[PDB]
């Protein structure tokens, strides 16, 4: 004999929502459904009543905006509408034994948001305790996930346990005091074999999206083996301080437990072919030893790129880095603006602007990072991220989200950038280009078929004679948009005559043409019509229909 | 268009004392004796403690007892104990069929015991490169709720910068769980080396403290 | 009359910068006491030098000093900029073959290299690190709207132009 | 019944000097005693001759230079004044039967020397074949000592053998032409274990003093003695460029026969504490491996002072140095130096390299602008080319043509600029890619008719996986190559796999496809075959 | 200011054959026949052969035959061995008391031709840290004395940076054994990579070469 709520989500004002009381237990013949609701930090507040025989009855300040109806014989629906803020509050069913809402079963409530604060979705971070103050036999282990920074409720945390058992405890939420944004954390503890054993939580966040889902998995150890180290050394220059024609970079992974090794070579980031490196193990006793060799022409070397040395090693990364030596290195802050993509605009209609400031010294303090329009109009709140990069500068990153109809109509927002140590502040702003405007020629290509190339493709797209320069190009198949990162566009460039070109090339596999072989090249830009898109399907079988 | 004003707000007293709530009504309530006296903690649903002014509910303890009639009413809590932390409140039902709530009334206080296991969580190195770093204590199947977590930050008491969460009562053992969460910067996580979690309860005749060093382990 | 001395020389600086604003002329009347006026109003400063600490952007303006004597002494200007680079010169107005110094200066005493000069749009000199050009002498065609670039911290910059103009000095 | 001579050294012009002949067996007087001397290379003189009464004669040269005195009953001096260089002479005394020199008793003869040079001790080293050149079974084998560098004459030269024999031969002292000194070759010839035992020469020079000897004990072989390499491995600066607060430095002798070592490290030539640095050895299969850490510290490293790395294997100094690094931009100038364009290189086959320095200040005195290659091979002469900018900068430009083989073997070539104002000459390198070769695919397409663009066309290229990225794109329409400036290519940017690609794009009009409707992109690239060059051409038609 | 003439000064006999060395004096010598004969060795003292120009010393074999008288002297040696390749040499006592010795005849036993065997000695590590090298090539037993030792460092052909010394004839076998010694710098050395010695002999139909590259030993 028991009552639950279900239904309570995040929607916008004006909204309509209706939340469902299913009892168990007794019967809706012979008992009365009262609801009540209460927001978070005031008393509780009575909505309303249906009877046995589907008489409604509800307080003077709800005034018809609230119904109730019998759905079945175990299910109460209450309907809402004319949604605003001061409706955000947990709602209570309540088993009535007559029209007084005297009663001893409730519900546990369910909660409504009705919010004005961004739809943060949570970042989940392992709890594990330090391995040297578990002890040996501990024949039980509490572990966690902590979900910070998320706005607004709930968040639902599951685990995967394998096959030991596993008790659950999910704490309540505290309101996070600097941001406004909730957090949780949620604990298992298990027993037996936990030394050994891989641990999974599932956290779900259904304001973000209904299937936003995190899983996070990770063990229960931070010693796990005896840590390696990793340093790299390089060739000298010679006796006259010249470089020799070919560097050497010697990355040494230091005395660790054996085990597969795994080492990527980067230059600013980016993998190169493993065939320009060696590799070598060693193994002397019970440990083991790896080097790796890379080798650079002197005009790499003296372009002052960055290299990084990553292992991976039992599911964990290790890293360093390393750039051309200086006696001494200057270096000044910069700063970057970018407009909002076309694919933002009017794809996902949720522009964002960034303003990027790269290569500051860490000195001491925080930068000063300010959005403003000239027309004096209010900006939304902006988000910013500060972190240190591999080079040791530090990267500030702010995005700022935009009015759609405000930058259409050629509004100009301005970053600026204070800081006690510079000379001057720093001034980036941006605005819609006042030129002219084209549409855009899109022609999609297949290359053909040749030796060595049986299960691999290359795909082709021309967008041409298009004004102004800002264009999206995503490639699509098989309805879904495939990621950016999957194929290559070019910068755009001004044609001989009248506007700019973009290539863009996306290699495919066998199994995605066999999917299916149309493949469609996509891009959006704002002179495009009618809807600021403009798209090319190609199939790549291309039949040689010789003589027609 | 009616009213009910419960009075006082707050009220405080300890254990062997008693609280008075009055709950004045501006019309008289159905037959004069419909009102009810409701208990409610942090997260749950009201529990009826009195139904019909005077009686009362199933599973109440006697000490709670319910007065009064027409406008005037009151809910006497006599012979204190810990699991009335809570916000009671009033309800009246009415001719015209309507049920109006008290404004809610806070009382604080402590009773049994039994000692919690200390836990302390550092900050992942997932967490590390977001430029956040939180720090948890665990406090785990304890009673007294009345406990209090103190953070040290190389021997440094800290303040405004943690967190507390309290769980319900578990419906098997009674028991209470906490967790506070310290939350710093990664440039004032890594400035420094000691974080210890001291931990003071009635059940624990010294405050036990479990500590970390950053990087060590 | 007190003429009006500046050490440094320099009438433009940076911000958060000193400057020491002296005043003497021919002893006829012995150095007892000074006045002295910024913008026209009569500042709070009695002996014969007054320094000027860390600038602010109100003390940019109309200077001017005075002694027991009974007229007053020239409106030297103090312009004060806040900036990467101040093209930093000598004097706004010179009579021919008196030193010029030219600085283009960069912020709490940064290094500014590949440094270029320009007089009147062409390229004057170009160093590698920053230089003093001195000119010893003042041609009348050496007057010109002069402006700096240089690179501060790897970054580019340009100073704010500045129009200096030299008149024959017999009459 | 015997004489013997003594006395005989090395005195200056000049100088006066007493030899003695000692007899013994008989009686002086009863019998006379003859000097006779022989220069070195001539025949024999006589000298003088006393009798037993103590009369001496002499002959027509000698001129009361010499004079004859008995000593005692067993020693007859002879003394000599006014000596010069042609007394140089192994003097002879022999016991006279009578006034006639007819004699069968002579002494041995001693040395007289008549020099100004200074009396220095012999070098000695050991003579042997090289062992490759030695025969297996090889069963007598001849081995010897160089005793060089000594004055005056003599040293003798004796030899342990063991439990060997050999034949000894010792062959006459040359005067050195540029020091005077002498020097001699003494060979032993053994037959049986040679390869095993152990020999040795003594050398003995009197006239530095009378126990000087020198021993040189030495083997046929030496231990293989395989030349191991030296290599100077460093300690990273972290990825700001920021120095760490102590240096590593790692000397690598990498694959050699395995045998004794040290490794010393030098600081400016000077021999620095054995702490201070720490050596270890391995062993794989045959071949040895050997390292050796050095601390410094970073005051030190940034002090620019030149650390050695010595490695003494066998006896034998191999080496390696170092210094802080030069950073390429000395006074802010920069130098940037090409590699040849494939088209250059493949289609003209007049491949050129060009070498641009900027930003230098405009002053007096020529810049030094010289090219070379690592192996000393000659090069051209070039096209040296300077112009000052509109900024005030001055540039300076070179362009020099190289050999097409040259290139492809992947020779090195440097460009060497000197200024007056520069504190150090600045050095730029090119060459060739170490990494693999692939060959481009070419894929061209003619875009189809766009609504409104009736006498326009755009033909696009795609040009992939070739390794490495230098790459020459060109249009030809109507068998003539088109002007660069009608066509825009991309930079090459790397694929998702191995190699790079490029697009090119060109417009076309009505005209020109009506005239010839064929148009070929061709891509010119190292690793195309059989010519770098591999095309494809595209027209704007259908099938039909 | 009196001459002594002998003649020749070099003559050539087989194993065998017999050879007539002849001393004429300008003045004759004291009582007509005081003349001696001497056979010398290198290294040694001369020994008597004949005294008063015809009497055989003793221990000189019968072989030795002297005669002459006045002026003109003549040894003569019948039945030539290799043991007899050695410089003869004749004494005149005069009136005076004065002796004059001849100016020699040299001995040289004529036998067969012997190519030289040829060795190339590389220098020792030990004389490369002394700032000079010197490489040594070895003739060894040949017969007649006459060969031409061309030196060739990196194929260029060498010109006053080498000296030769020969032995004396040998007393068993009468052969000639040489060396000639190539003497350059350190830096000279190691500037180049192939030392080649090249020699030519009678006995040779070619010029044979023996050469090395720097190490590879
Ligand atoms: C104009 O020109 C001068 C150059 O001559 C510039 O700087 C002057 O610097 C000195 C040295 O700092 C100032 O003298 C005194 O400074 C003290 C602090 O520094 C000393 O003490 C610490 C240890 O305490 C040492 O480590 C350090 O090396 C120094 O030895 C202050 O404590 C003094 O007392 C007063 O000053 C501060 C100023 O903020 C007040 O707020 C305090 O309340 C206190 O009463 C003292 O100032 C000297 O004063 C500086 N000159 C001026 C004019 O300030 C200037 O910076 C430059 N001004 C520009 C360019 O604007
Ligand atoms: C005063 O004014 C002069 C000009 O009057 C300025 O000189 C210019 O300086 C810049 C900076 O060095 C020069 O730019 C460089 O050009 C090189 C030329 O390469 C040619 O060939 C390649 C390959 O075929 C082509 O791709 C290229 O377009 C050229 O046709 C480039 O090789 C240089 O590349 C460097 O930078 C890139 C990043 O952009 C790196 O990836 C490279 O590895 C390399 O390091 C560079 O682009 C410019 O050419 C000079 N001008 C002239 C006319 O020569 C002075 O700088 C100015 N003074 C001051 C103080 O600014
Ligand atoms: C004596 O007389 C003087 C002149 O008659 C008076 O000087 C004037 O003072 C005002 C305020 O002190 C100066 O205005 C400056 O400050 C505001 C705000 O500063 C902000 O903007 C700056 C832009 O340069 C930033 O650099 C700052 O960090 C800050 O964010 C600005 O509006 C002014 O900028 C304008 O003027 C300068 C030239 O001065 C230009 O470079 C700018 O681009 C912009 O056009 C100033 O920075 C005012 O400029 C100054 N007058 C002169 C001629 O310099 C003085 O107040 C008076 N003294 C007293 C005690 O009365
Ligand atoms: C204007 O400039 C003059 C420069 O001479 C200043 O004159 C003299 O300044 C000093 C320093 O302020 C004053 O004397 C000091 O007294 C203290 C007392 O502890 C002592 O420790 C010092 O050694 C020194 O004696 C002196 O009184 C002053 N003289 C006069 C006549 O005023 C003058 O102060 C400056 N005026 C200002 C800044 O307003
Ligand atoms: C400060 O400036 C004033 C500017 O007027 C100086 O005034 C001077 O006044 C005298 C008195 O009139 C002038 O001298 C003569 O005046 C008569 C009568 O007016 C006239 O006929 C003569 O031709 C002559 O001008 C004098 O010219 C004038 N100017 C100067 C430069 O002296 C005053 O002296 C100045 N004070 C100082 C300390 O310089
Ligand atoms: C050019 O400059 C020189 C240097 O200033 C002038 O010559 C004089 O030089 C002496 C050198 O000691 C200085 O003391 C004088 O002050 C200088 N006189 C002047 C008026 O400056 C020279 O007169 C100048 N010539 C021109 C044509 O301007
Ligand atoms: C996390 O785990 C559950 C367990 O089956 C699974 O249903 C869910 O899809 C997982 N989430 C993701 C994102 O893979
Ligand atoms: C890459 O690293 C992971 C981590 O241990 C390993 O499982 C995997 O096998 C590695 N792959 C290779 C090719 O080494
Ligand atoms: C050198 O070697 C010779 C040859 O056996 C030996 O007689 C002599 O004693 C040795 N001298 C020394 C000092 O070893
Ligand atoms: C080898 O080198 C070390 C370092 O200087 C030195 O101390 C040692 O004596 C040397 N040993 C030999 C046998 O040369």
């Amino acid at each position: 004999q028991s009552l639950e709520e279900s239904g309570g989500r995040l929607v916008t004002p004006g909204t309509p929502l209706t939340l469902t009381c299913t009892v168990s237990g007794f019967s809706l013949s012979t008992y009365n459904i009262h609801w009540v609701r209460q927001a978070p930090g005031k008393g509780l507040e009575w909505i309303g009543v249906i009877d046995t025989g589907g008489g409604t009855y509800f307080a003077s300040w709800a005034k018809g905006r609230f119904a109730i109806s019998k759905t079945s014989s175990t299910t109460v629906d209450l309907k809402m509408t004319s949604l605003t803020a001061a409706d955000t509050a947990t709602y209570f069913c309540a088993k009535g034994f007559d029209y007084s809402a005297s009663t001893n079963l409730w519900g546990p409530g369910t909660l409504v948001t009705i919010s004005s604060a961004s739809t943060q979705s949570p970042s989940v971070f392992p709890l594990t305790r330090c391995c040297k103050n578990i002890p040996s036999n501990a024949t039980s282990v509490t572990l966690g996930c902590l979900a910070t920074g998320y706005f607004p409720e709930p968040v639902m945390v599951t685990w995967d346990t394998g096959s030991l058992n596993g008790t659950t405890m999910t704490l309540p939420a505290t309101t996070l005091t600097l941001s406004g944004h909730y957090a949780t954390i949620s604990l298992l503890t298990v027993s037996g074999a936990w030394a050994k054993q891989m641990f999974t939580c599932r956290v779900a966040h259904t304001p973000s999206s209904t299937d936003w889902v995190d899983n996070k998995t990770f063990s229960v150890c931070s010693r796990d083996f005896t840590p390696p180290t990793v340093k790299i050394l390089q060739s000298s220059c010679d006796g006259g301080g010249h470089f020799p024609p070919t560097i050497q970079l010697l990355c040494l992974v230091s005395g660790y437990t054996p085990g597969t090794i795994n080492i990527t070579w980067l230059e600013d980031g980016q993998v190169m072919d493993v065939d320009l490196s060696t590799a070598s193990t060693t193994q002397e006793g019970e440990l083991a030893s790896t080097q790796s060799e890379l080798t650079l022409s002197q005009k790499h070397w003296l372009s002052d790129r960055t290299y990084t040395c990553q292992v991976t090693y039992q599911g964990h990364t290790f890293e360093d880095s390393t750039k051309k030596c200086a006696d001494s290195n200057p270096r000044g802050v910069s700063a970057y603006l970018s407009r909002p993509s076309p694919f933002d605009l009017f794809i996902r209609k949720s522009p964002t602007i960034t303003c990027l400031v790269v290569d500051l010294a860490p000195s001491k303090g925080t930068v000063n990072l300010t959005w403003s329009r000239a027309s004096g109009k209010p900006v939304n709140h902006s988000t910013r991220k500060e972190e240190k990069q591999r080079n040791g500068t530090l990267t500030v990153t702010s995005t700022l989200p935009v009015g759609t109809r405000d930058w259409i109509e050629g509004e100009t927002y301005q970053c600026r950038v204070t800081h006690p140590h510079l000379p001057r502040a720093l001034m980036r702003s941006t605005t819609k280009t006042s030129g002219p405007r084209a549409a855009p020629e899109v022609y999609a290509f297949a290359t053909p078929e040749w030796p060595g190339s049986r299960d691999k493709r290359t795909l082709a797209c021309l967008i041409q004679n298009f004004m102004p320069e800002d264009i999206s190009v995503q490639w699509l198949h098989n309805e879904v948009q495939l990621p950016d990162a999957r194929h290559s566009t070019t910068q755009p460039r001004k044609t001989k005559g009248s506007g700019f070109f973009v290539f863009s090339r996306l290699e495919v596999t066998r199994a995605e043409w066999e999917q299916k072989d149309e493949f469609i090249c996509r891009a959006v830009h704002e002179a495009a019509s009618p809807s600021q898109t403009v798209q090319r399907a190609v199939s790549s079988v291309n039949p040689g229909k010789h003589h027609h | 268009e009616l009213d009910m004003t419960q009075t006082p707000s707050s009220v405080s007293a300890p254990v062997g004392g008693s609280v008075t709530i009055n709950c004045q009504s501006s019309q008289s309530v159905y037959g004069n004796n419909y009102l009810a006296w409701y208990q409610q903690k942090a997260g749950q649903p009201p529990k009826l403690l009195i139904y019909r002014a005077s009686t009362l509910a199933s599973g109440a303890p006697s000490r709670f007892k319910g007065s009064g009639s027409g406008t005037q009413f009151t809910l006497t809590i006599s012979d204190l104990e810990s699991d009335d932390a809570a916000t009671y409140y009033c309800l009246g039902y009415y001719n015209g069929v309507i049920n109006v709530f008290g404004g809610g009334t806070n009382v604080e206080i402590k009773r049994t015991v039994g000692a919690p296991s200390v836990f302390i969580f550092p900050p992942s190195d997932e967490q590390l490169k977001s430029g956040t770093a939180s720090v948890v204590c665990l406090l785990n199947n304890f009673y007294p709720r009345e406990a209090k977590v103190q953070w040290k930050v190389d021997n440094a008491l800290q303040s405004g910068n943690s967190q507390e969460s309290v769980t319900e009562q578990d419906s098997k053992d009674s028991t209470y769980s906490l967790s506070s969460t310290l939350t710093l910067s990664k440039a004032d996580y890594e400035k420094h080396k000691v974080y210890a979690c001291e931990v003071t309860h009635q059940g624990l005749s010294s405050p036990v403290t479990k500590s970390f060093n950053r990087g060590e382990c | 009359k007190p003429k009006v001395s500046l050490n440094p020389p320099w009438n433009r600086i940076f911000k958060g910068e000193n400057v020491t604003l002296t005043c003497n002329g021919n002893n006829f009347f012995e150095v007892s006491s000074t006045k002295w006026f910024h913008n026209g109003s009569l500042s709070e400063e009695t002996n014969s030098s007054l320094n000027i600490v860390n600038a602010k952007f109100e003390d940019s303006g109309e200077y001017k000093c005075q002694h027991q004597q009974v007229n007053e002494s020239e409106p030297v200007y103090l312009e004060v900029f806040s900036d990467w680079l101040l093209l930093q010169a000598s004097a706004e107005v010179v009579m021919e073959g008196q030193p010029l110094f030219l600085r283009c200066h960069g912020w709490r005493n940064w290094d500014v290299y590949k440094v270029i000069y320009y007089k009147d749009g062409e390229a004057l000199k170009y160093w590698y690190e920053n230089h003093n050009i001195s000119i010893t002498n003042a041609t009348v065609e050496d007057s010109g709207t002069y402006y700096c670039t240089g690179k501060v911290w790897q970054l580019d910059y340009e100073s704010e132009p500045l129009n200096i103009t030299v008149i024959k000095a017999p009459r």
